[PDB]
């Protein structure tokens, strides 16, 4: 189906002494592929997975040099926003970002994104069209002001929709045995007395991939909500992912319930019984 | 490929 | 300055079998800002070699992390999360339960 490429970077100032403390981490779907850490010693940007270490030394100058730039940029920021929020130069502050795009089914550019964080609220982000930003006060209203004059929406679109999308393809290749691999998730349910008169039933979901999932449960027939615990989506530290779903029922009506799992590596959904 | 540059706040 | 505290669980990446090499998880998530303590406990002590997942954040903004170390369960061997973050007053420790 669709697939993305995301980075995420995220800033932290620290007033005591230094520098900022800067990590930046890409994505293709749910796998992370390469990270930056400015307190690592390599000063480089580096692979964290198999199929991107393929690529040559002219790639990792050259992605190093610009995570490096955009290093500096957040620095720049944390000043910048400090002042617009007249805030003292003693506490520490964040700046995070994240950009990228989606290729929908028929393997084209469907969806676009930049977007930016201050101290974890929404600051400024590019709107859908690509075209127009999003400010949440008026200091990001002076960003936008001075982005719209440097036409920095058009630049971003003609990333997004270009290098963005044609890199994502090239990787979606390179790294085609996993990243387009699904791993359908291993299910099985277990049984546990809370007292001689109700039961709980869990429904588990393991070694699934991508992390996009539904467990539901079903009592005769029809969704069962009340008396249900689920639990969030968690990774197993092996690249694929975990989540259970519970419910309590009374002793020997067992057999009324039933968990649904929903996941793209499924044709159809699997229906699970005690 | 990140983007070949960022635009400061 | 906006503050979100951290969920927290813990659990093993294989199923858990005594006897059987595994590795032993804490994830924390949906907390801001990014700066967390995470320990690894065996019995009540500190667990020297634990390693953990680069900073990444979701829609909303908020840090999630995976801090793992490689155990193997026995029958007597007590495990749990021990976590520390500006939103909480003390250590918040949960414990590793089989089941969950």
């Amino acid at each position: 189906g669709s697939h993305s490429m995301r980075y995420f970077f995220t800033s932290v100032s620290r007033p005591g002494r230094g520098e900022p403390r800067f990590i930046a981490v890409g994505y293709v779907d749910d796998t992370q592929f390469v990270r930056f850490d400015s307190d690592a010693a390599s000063q480089r940007m580096e692979p964290r997975a198999p199929w991107i270490e393929q690529e040559g030394p002219e790639y990792w100058d050259g992605e190093t040099r610009k995570v490096k730039a955009h290093s500096q940029t957040h620095r720049v920021d944390l000043g910048t926003l400090r002042g617009y929020y007249n805030q003292s130069e003693a506490g520490s502050h964040t700046v995070q970002r994240m950009y990228g795009c989606d290729v929908g089914s028929d393997w084209r550019f469907l969806r676009g994104y930049h977007q930016y964080a201050y101290d974890g609220k929404d600051y400024i982000a590019l709107k859908e069209d690509l075209r127009s930003w999003t400010a949440a006060d008026m200091a990001a209203q002076t960003t936008k002001h001075k982005w719209e004059a440097a036409h920095v929406a058009e630049q971003l679109r003609a990333y997004l929709e270009g290098t963005c999308v044609e890199w994502l393809r090239r990787y979606l290749e390179n790294g085609k045995e996993t990243l387009q691999r699904t791993d359908a998730p291993k299910t099985h349910m277990t049984h546990h007395a809370v007292s001689d008169h109700e039961a709980t039933l869990r429904c588990w979901a393991l070694s699934f991939y991508p992390a996009e999932i539904t467990l539901t449960w079903q009592r005769d027939g029809e969704d069962q909500t009340q008396d249900t615990e689920l639990v969030e989506t968690r990774p197993a530290g092996d690249g694929t992912f975990q989540k259970w779903v519970a419910v309590v029922v009374p002793s020997g009506q067992e057999q009324r319930y039933t968990c649904h799992v929903q996941h793209e590596g499924l044709p159809k959904p699997l229906t699970l019984r005690w | 490929n990140l983007v070949p540059m960022v635009a400061a706040v | 300055m906006i503050q979100r505290t951290p969920k927290i669980q813990v659990y093993s990446r294989h199923p858990a079998e005594n006897g059987k090499s595994n590795f032993l998880n804490c994830y924390v998530s949906g907390f801001h800002p990014s700066d967390i303590e995470v320990d690894l406990l065996k019995n009540g002590e500190r667990i020297e070699k634990v390693e953990h997942s680069d900073l990444s954040f979701s829609k909303d903004w908020s840090f999630y992390l995976l801090y793992y170390t490689e155990f193997t369960p026995t029958e007597k061997d007590e495990y749990a999360c021990r976590v520390n973050h500006v939103t909480l007053s003390q250590p918040k420790i949960v414990k590793w339960d089989r089941d969950m």
